[PDB]
């Protein structure tokens, strides 16, 4: 059947920032793992490969760097097999990769089981993290081993696949692209003590005290200003509709001064009570 | 002393309040409607 | 201390002592005449033949009496007025470090010039124009008051010393633990 | 002084002086200006539309 | 911060569909589809205005300001002029004229409506330059904070056709919205003077210049939103819509003696 | 890069380069190794 | 090691550039590419907004659109339609036997260049423009380069025949690009020649034929009388007589000094 | 001084090779920083670990490979050229005669200051698994840097999709202030003072406070001022309801 | 949920109806290029399109 792709953390940011560099510029790299067919899939540590003057293509293909890295990273034990490449390519509708087309068949009789992945975004992400990967499937969906057994497969419905240009066929033969990612017991510990949502640690005790209170120089100075601003706000949309009625033709103006000086308000309540809060004991 | 019990003079009405506007929307929604 | 370099005979370990000593009578730079006792020096030269000079005005500080060290002295370094002087701000110096807390638990912070008039052997009219000295020469920081005769600094260069110290900088981190039993833990009932 | 040119005020029986800054207050009753104005008008409104 | 981030573009609104939905055309040329600001639905949204986009996803951002500032047709912008007001004396019988033309309508201007006339919306400037004339405007513009623009009659021309009556029509759409705001015109006699014969080819804009100058004057109601002073150097007669109290109500002739 | 494209430098800021190439497009990158400052000249590939 | 260095340069990354059309706030610009349209783009690093404002060249971003750097403000060349040269050529033995107009020359140009306190304690304004006349070719070109010389301002030659065509436009984008460049580098003087051709008042001082003419004449007194003038260059005209200028620029503020070259 | 920012691919890498290498507490992981160290902020871009071999009973036995760096050196100007060897990391939390002898070994490959990290592999308390320490000499004396956490723009959004206030602050505030508790008295039985002199200079800084006792309540003044802008927030809400009220009572009607 | 949707827009520009074809693809001329035959949608009749006819294309 085909291959359930299960990159982890560390491969993910790996396989990204090699790629990053330039809109136009197109870079590749190396991915190793050790797996199974049958579903299961994963990849162990990442590297980048060196450009040529083909850029993207199966010639930039060094075997003699790629043996002195798979000698240089024996030391550590991630020295594995060849699971497949990752590219960096604009992106298009179909046919990401402007160059690649056949490459991956002579990359199948290497190894079978050996992908091409192609960034879209290039640091376009929004936070979706769309990544494409390629298979070539050769001939086959027909009498043969029934590949959309796994996870969001058998697409196509109408126009409206992925980018939507894809429909059925995707990019060739129909390879079923499949990805997903998964965090084991130590990257959940580190990932959340380094990046979750924004890091304020190691501040800890001063976090939320320098960052208002001991930032007070400029930050709400002037509060007897800074409560005139809320006042203007206010009387400007309290304003417009006094009568419960159409008359300016608006509808969440009344609403529109509450929400911003809600949050306003609760922030300047917040940092005031915690000023003498934090008991420095300074005594006399 | 007296600010801090106007605080909470202003939340008196607010929860006598709210609760009132759900009170009589059920037998509202209840009935058809053309 | 330094075991490999510096290699010198026994009776040049005691001319550099007195380079050491002569070396602390004009300034009040880097900790006192007390610092040097610390390490091996004092310990390491003889006590008798003006090689003591260094160890008897550590006692004279507490002491606060410029007789009994210049009759122990010579006239060489004894006519220098700046000995005399800058012995002086060493003097108040204990007193100055008794601001945080000493004796006071409450960590109350006054000066009255009747104190240190008696350790540092100056009269009361002459401690304004003591402590103003001090802040030219970026001795001390802080400001004084000539009306209610009140001086607060924020700093000069705390001591080495322990003991009595060290016991006392413990309790008040405790009331810095004290409000976690006290305040603290209501915040965490909230 | 009345006249708003010189701040401050004097002493007529020790013969003393005193000092007199020249802001008396801040803007803080001018913010329930805009709100009795409105609870004196929307609220009229607010029973007469539901009655 | 997915709506506007770091990445903007220019673009023009052109007609709303739905809300948070309408049809712009950006600068490349080639017109999308945008997403309306939740902020902006009708009252707020312009029919017609420049406004900001995203440079992918093709998003509204802000509407951007009627921005006149192009490489053809400049008409200078004094901000903030340094000239003392009433700094050259001799003005006593100009300076009593200026007060009630300028000063009264832009500050005093509800006076007016006591009186039941609308006021003054310029006012006409007769003798030499460089005498209360040109560093004179400059300084009442500090007194009243208005916005100085200098549109002059040698000024906006060239051999292109059609930026002319384009670039005054931009002009006061931005003093329109900005109430303070004040036109100064020195040498208004190149402006005033009309075609009395055939240029053939290159010279179209003798006529046009005045078509848009004369219809924010003539063409709209008597209403102020800018000052706009005319400066005549010499003319024996031009008044094409110049002389006569239609719009421009005093006329300021320098005393040669 | 074998397929060179044709570029016209505009103005070779002591070690940066100013060139617009065929494109209608001008870049701002600083000078390399490989090129010298009278090497860049217009009507040159 | 140097063929190594040349290979890591291979791998940087160099980006667009791009002229900012209006200053929309302090962390955006609105600036125009030279690779499309108009962009509206960020800061990146080490950006002065002191020497960074509207009309300021920058260095554009393709990819995150933003200001990698900064450079000066250049449109049209101005090393070539425009003459500039490091102080000045002719010295002072070529324009011998002027001596008595060349103090007087000094003073009004050199010494408020230099040391403006000393028409500060008299009161009087410093003159901007300087009018040079006199016959064709003749101290037309000597005491247009000796000024550079003795002052040491760099020598800024903009002749009036460059401005006035009978090709559509060419008119103000002349003028405000060398009121930048002068603006950038102080210590410099601007010459102009040939003033003959783009003058004379017509008569009501409108245009017929006159569409670059009229617009080189009134942009003119607009950069001297305007909001920013040229406090550390002062503007020169050659011409044959100053008859063949315009009154407007004749007036006071504008035009304050006529040197006739005998 | 000067400052050190790791990214958290470079930490989250590190900790993954300690377990791929199956290191157990005898022994310790040692590897290289790379980044560039030209600036006052000191940032690692890349890492790569080593198979660094060690006895714990043993402080004079250490085993350190140069040839795999000379190598990988080459390998990284194929990959990215401004990447450059700025010093090395290494693990637990010991610092012994095998870490500080090897401090001079990759100081051969290393133009400035090697940057000396010890990573924490169990993560035991607050924040920062891996403190940055700087080596000068006056014996090693390892002083500490200010280590913060920043990545790319796309760096931070990526790890945001791996994982898709008052109260806070104290609780970490009451943790700095019992740690200071325990740091005296463990201080105290090592030496029966230089940290000391700086302890008491900084515990210094109501004669000239009787005039700032009322700056505490004229802040407390302000919060009821803002208060009275808080509850205008739900006296709008008052309104609001009452907006539908008088709708939800002709619902009935037309019913 | 709205904004989801909206997020990632591809863009319409604007064009008019021109003549149709039996093929059921309709003419529809476009101003910054030129006239270009589309597919019809499910909810848009391909007869009622008549000429000058004022229709969105993405």
């Amino acid at each position: 059947t085909k291959e359930t792709v299960y990159i982890s953390s560390i491969a993910l940011l790996k396989m990204l920032k090699h790629g990053r560099a330039g809109v136009p510029m197109e870079v590749m790299g190396l991915m190793l793992g050790e797996f199974v067919d049958d579903y299961t899939v994963n990849v162990v540590d990442v590297f980048a490969m060196p450009q040529s003057g083909t850029g993207v293509s199966v010639e930039a293909v060094d075997d003699v760097f790629q043996a002195k890295m798979m000698d240089m990273l024996k030391q550590t034990g991630r020295d594995q097999m060849v699971v497949g490449w990752y590219h960096s390519h604009p992106g298009f509708g179909c046919w990401l990769s402007s160059v690649d087309v056949n490459t991956q068949k002579s990359f199948e009789q290497l190894n079978s089981r050996a992908v091409a992945v192609v960034v879209d975004p290039i640091q376009s992400v929004k936070g979706k993290v769309v990544i494409d990967a390629f298979r070539l499937i050769d001939t086959g969906a027909l009498i043969n081993n029934l590949e959309p057994r796994q996870t969001t497969s058998n697409t196509g419905l109408l126009n409206k696949a992925n980018i939507q240009a894809l429909i059925h066929g995707l990019n060739r033969h129909y390879y079923s692209l499949n990805i997903d990612y998964h965090k084991t017991a130590k990257e959940t510990k580190m990932l959340m003590n380094l990046h979750k949502e924004q890091w304020q640690s190691g501040l800890k005790m001063y976090d939320y005290e320098e960052k208002e209170e001991s930032n007070l120089a400029a930050t709400k100075s002037m509060v007897k200003i800074a409560e005139q601003y809320s006042k203007r706000i206010e009387e400007e949309k309290e304003l417009t509709e006094e009568e419960l009625k159409t008359r300016y033709v608006g509808r969440q103006d009344p609403k529109k001064h509450l929400s911003e000086t809600a949050d306003e308000t609760l922030e300047n309540n917040i940092v005031s009570v915690l000023t003498a809060g934090v008991n420095s004991v300074a005594i006399k | 002393q007296v600010f801090d019990e106007r605080i909470k003079f202003a939340n008196q009405l607010h929860d006598e309040y709210l609760v009132s506007m759900r009170y009589p929307e059920d037998k509202k929604t209840q009935q058809n409607e053309k | 201390t330094l075991e490999p370099s510096t290699s010198i005979t026994l009776a040049e370990r005691q001319q550099l002592a007195y380079d050491l000593s002569i070396s602390a009578l004009l300034g009040d730079k880097i900790y006192n005449f007390g610092e040097l006792l610390h390490h091996p020096i004092m310990e390491t030269i003889v006590n008798d033949s003006n090689y003591d000079w260094l160890f008897q005005l550590l006692n004279a500080l507490t002491v606060g009496d410029f007789d009994k060290f210049d009759s122990l002295i010579k006239v060489q370094i004894s006519k220098i007025p700046i000995l005399a002087q800058h012995e002086s701000f060493l003097r108040q110096k204990i007193c100055l470090m008794t601001l945080i807390e000493t004796v006071f638990v409450k960590n109350i912070r006054m000066l009255s010039f009747e104190d240190i008039s008696k350790a540092t052997h100056l009269p009361k009219d002459n401690v304004e124009h003591l402590v103003m000295r001090a802040i030219s020469l970026g001795l001390l920081k802080g400001s004084i008051d000539q009306v209610n005769e009140l001086v607060t600094i924020s700093w000069v260069q705390p001591r080495i010393i322990s003991g009595d110290q060290i016991t006392k900088m413990k309790d008040r981190l405790v009331e810095w633990n004290d409000q976690v039993e006290k305040l603290g833990k209501k915040m965490e009932a909230r | 002084i009345l006249d708003k040119i010189f701040y401050g005020v004097l002493d007529q029986g020790n013969g003393w002086l005193y000092v007199y800054e020249t802001p008396n207050q801040d803007a803080t009753y001018d913010s329930a200006l805009e709100l009795v104005g409105q609870l004196n008008k929307v609220v009229d409104q607010l029973f007469e539309k539901a009655s | 911060k997915r709506i506007q981030s770091v990445p903007l573009v220019i673009g023009q609104f052109l007609e709303p569909i739905d809300q948070n939905t309408g049809i712009v055309s950006s600068t490349t040329g080639m017109s999308y589809v945008v997403r309306i600001l939740s902020t902006l639905d009708r009252e707020l949204l312009k029919p017609s205005m420049s406004v900001a986009l995203h440079r992918h996803s093709n998003a509204l951002v802000d509407i951007l300001p009627p921005d006149s500032d192009s490489s053809i047709s400049v008409m200078g912008e004094n901000e903030k002029p340094d000239v003392t007001y009433a700094d050259v004396g001799g003005l006593d019988m100009q300076k009593q004229e200026i007060r009630e033309a300028v000063e009264l309508p832009l500050v005093q201007a509800d006076l007016y409506e006591q009186i039941g006339i609308d006021p003054p919306r310029g006012v006409l400037l007769y003798g030499p330059p460089g005498t209360g004339k040109t560093m004179l405007v400059k300084a009442v513009a500090n007194s009243t904070k208005a916005a100085f623009i200098r549109v002059n009659g040698s000024e906006f021309v060239h051999k292109y056709l059609g930026e002319g009556p384009r670039m005054v029509r931009d002009v006061f759409r931005l003093a329109r919205e900005n109430a303070p705001s004040i036109i100064f015109i020195d040498e208004v006699d190149s402006i005033a003077t009309k075609r009395f014969d055939a240029q053939t080819g290159s010279d179209r804009e003798v006529q046009r210049i005045l078509i848009e100058l004369l219809t924010q004057m003539d063409g709209f109601d008597q209403s102020t939103n800018v000052k706009v002073i005319m400066a005549t150097n010499r003319a024996d007669t031009l008044d094409p819509a110049l002389l006569r109290p239609g719009r421009l109500d005093r006329k300021i002739e320098f005393p040669s003696l | 890069q074998l397929p060179y494209l044709v570029a016209n430098v505009v103005e070779v800021v002591g070690k940066a380069a100013v060139v617009k190439t065929s494109s209608r497009q001008t870049v701002f990158l600083p000078m390399v190794g490989l090129v010298d400052p009278d090497k860049l000249k217009p009507n040159d590939l | 090691d140097k063929t190594e260095n040349d290979i890591k340069a291979l791998q940087s990354i160099g980006q667009l550039i791009g002229e900012v059309m209006k200053e929309l706030s302090e962390e955006k610009y609105i600036v125009k590419a030279s690779s499309g349209p108009r962009y509206i783009v960020g800061v990146r690093n080490s950006v002065d907004r002191s020497k960074l404002k509207k009309g300021v060249r920058v260095t554009l971003d393709i990819t995150t659109l933003t200001i990698m750097r900064i450079l000066p403000r250049e449109t049209d060349p101005l090393v070539y339609n425009m003459t500039s040269f490091e102080q000045g050529e002719i010295t002072f033995d070529g324009i011998g036997g002027l001596t008595e107009q060349i103090r007087e020359l000094r003073e009004v140009i050199e010494l408020p260049l230099k040391n403006p306190e000393i028409f500060q304690r008299v009161g009087i304004k410093p003159p901007k423009g300087v009018l040079l006349y006199g016959p064709p070719g003749t101290g037309k070109t000597l005491l247009a380069k000796a000024v550079a010389a003795t002052i040491g301002a760099n020598f800024i030659f903009s002749p009036a025949s460059g401005i006035v065509d009978k090709y559509i436009g060419e008119s103000a984008r002349i003028i405000r690009e060398m009121f930048a460049y002068a603006k950038e580098h102080e210590p410099c003087i601007i010459f102009m020649d040939e003033v003959d051709a783009i003058g004379g008042r017509r008569f009501s001082e409108g245009t017929s034929a006159d569409r670059e003419i009229q617009r080189t004449l009134m942009e003119l007194l607009t950069q001297m009388d305007g909001f920013d003038n040229l406090g550390q260059t002062k503007i020169i005209m050659a011409t044959n007589r100053p008859d063949t200028l315009d009154p407007a620029l004749l007036r006071p503020g504008r035009l304050d000094r006529k040197v006739e070259i005998p | 001084h000067e400052k050190v920012t790791i990214a958290p691919l470079v930490l989250l890498s590190a900790l993954d090779h300690y377990e791929r290498t199956q290191t157990k507490e005898n022994k310790r992981c040692v590897g290289v920083i790379l980044g560039d160290a030209n600036s006052s902020t000191i940032r690692v871009t890349n890492s790569f670990a080593l198979p660094f071999e060690e006895d714990e009973k043993n402080s004079d036995v250490w085993f350190l490979d140069h040839n795999y760096i000379e190598n990988m050196n080459e390998m990284c100007k194929k990959i990215n050229a401004k990447e450059k060897l700025i010093g090395w990391y290494h693990s637990g939390p010991k610092l012994r005669a095998s870490d500080l002898k090897i401090n001079e070994l990759f100081k051969k490959y290393t133009q400035n200051n090697p940057l000396l990290l010890i990573v924490d592999v169990k993560q035991q308390g607050v924040g920062l698994p891996t403190d940055a320490y700087v080596a000068i000499e006056q014996e090693k004396t390892f002083l500490h840097l200010p280590c913060t956490i920043e990545a790319e723009e796309a760096e931070e959004i990526g790890v945001e999709h791996l994982l898709r206030i008052r109260l806070t602050n104290q609780l970490k505030s009451l943790k700095g202030l019992q740690s200071k508790l325990k740091d005296v008295v463990e201080y105290l039985d090592k030496v029966i003072h230089t940290i000391l002199g700086k302890l008491q200079d900084v515990f210094n800084l109501n004669n000239l406070q009787k005039a700032l006792t009322v700056k505490t309540n004229d802040e407390l003044m302000v919060i009821y001022i803002s208060n009275l802008v808080r509850s205008i927030i739900a006296f709008d809400d008052l309104i609001e309801n009452k907006i539908q009220n008088k709708k939800i009572q002709e619902q009935r009607v037309k019913d | 949920k709205d904004e989801l949707r909206l997020l990632q827009e591809p863009g319409s520009y604007v064009g008019e109806v021109i003549k149709i074809v039996s093929d059921k693809k309709v003419l529809v001329k476009v101003q910054p290029e030129g006239k270009y035959i589309v597919d019809v949608a499910k909810d848009i009749n391909v007869k009622d399109l008549k000429a000058s006819q004022r229709v969105c294309l993405r």
